């Protein structure tokens, strides 16, 4: 027995987390249940394609054709709708104000889903467990899961992070075997929506700091994830660091970056001589790593 | 101020 903790600051992959431990450990998605999502993954679809209309109404940008605006004018009525959206996924217009979401709050598989709207639109459509994962919903107060693996029993809290929520964390604080504290990579140009003036992974560093160091947890592992990497990967290449740590002089490479990072976390640790962080890199979307990570992770609690 | 009980939750 084994008390898991799952937290981290707002949209950084806890609840995803949540769902692998139950793909791995369990099996995972059915039809009947992929087929409640079915509802989520395109009220997520839609949302976001219209939050980049939204949004060039006030960036001011132009679809490439013009003909593209009654696809919008029509959009909204609404609310052949894929037809849509399709079509609007595809301007060459609002594909640039795509690229600059970080304007703007704009879901993270936003792009995976509309990428893929054949196959999600087409009637008698299902979910996949990609798909599943791939979703959107924000955990506000406290979800407790339980699993056996390796033959323990884990008690798994999932909790919610943006701010608002962080005020009912404290009724989880007693008797924690291990937290998983998640990060997103990808956050080091966001600004947090609670707070437009927040860069996202300060906050995270912010709170990071204050868990990482709380005088519950000092005999508690403390795991960190870094998360998203894929994401990350692929910003960094566009996006520079110098946004979030405005003294980096590295380059701006997955590598070099990832580290940088790596570190400014883990720096945080006032007690870099009693208590260890066990940090991994991950992809809570990709079933693969997670599992291999969380192995890990156990075999390491087992302490 | 900013904190919550140990935990930042913002000003
Ligand atoms: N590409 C990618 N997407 C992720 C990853 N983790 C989470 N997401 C997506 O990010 C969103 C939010 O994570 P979420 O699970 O909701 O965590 P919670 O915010 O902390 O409750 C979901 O859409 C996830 O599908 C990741 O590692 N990579
Ligand atoms: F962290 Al909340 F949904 F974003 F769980
Ligand atoms: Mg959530």
């Amino acid at each position: 027995e084994v008390k898991l903790l799952l937290l981290g600051a707002g949209e950084s992959g806890k609840s995803t987390i949540v769902k692998q431990m139950k793909i791995i450990h369990e099996a995972g998605y059915s039809e009947e249940e992929c087929k409640q999502y079915k509802a989520v993954v395109y009220s997520n679809t839609i949302q976001s394609i219209i939050a980049i209309i939204r949004a060039m109404g006030r960036l001011k940008i132009d679809f490439g054709d013009s003909a593209r605006a009654d696809d919008a004018r029509q959009l909204f009525v609404l609310a052949e709708l894929a037809g849509v959206i399709k079509r609007l996924w595809k301007d060459s217009g609002v594909q640039a104000c795509f690229n600059r979401s970080r304007e703007y709050q704009l879901n993270d598989s936003a792009a995976y889903y509309l990428n893929d709207l054949d196959r999600i639109a087409q009637p008698n459509y299902i979910p996949t467990q990609q798909d599943v994962l791939r979703t959107r919903v924000k955990t506000t107060g406290i979800v407790e899961t339980h699993f056996t693996f390796k033959d323990l029993h884990f008690k798994m809290f999932d909790v919610g992070g943006q701010r608002s929520e962080r005020k009912k964390w404290i009724h989880c604080f007693e008797g924690v075997t291990a937290i998983i504290f998640c990060v997103a990579l990808s956050d080091y140009d966001l600004v947090l929506a609670e707070d437009e003036e927040m860069n996202r992974m300060h906050e995270s560093m912010k709170l990071f700091d204050s868990i990482c160091n709380n005088k519950w947890f000092t005999d508690t592992s403390i795991i960190l994830f870094l998360n998203k990497k894929d994401l990350f990967e692929e910003k960094i290449k566009k996006s520079p660091l110098t946004i979030c740590y405005p003294e980096y002089a590295g380059s701006n490479t997955y590598e070099e970056a990832a580290a940088y990072i790596q570190c400014q976390f883990e720096d945080l640790n006032k007690r870099k001589d009693t208590k260890e962080i066990y940090t991994h890199f991950t992809c809570a979307t990709d079933t693969k790593n997670v599992q291999f990570v969380f192995d890990a992770v156990t075999d390491v609690i087992i302490k | 101020r900013g904190y919550y009980h140990g935990i930042w939750v913002g000003e």
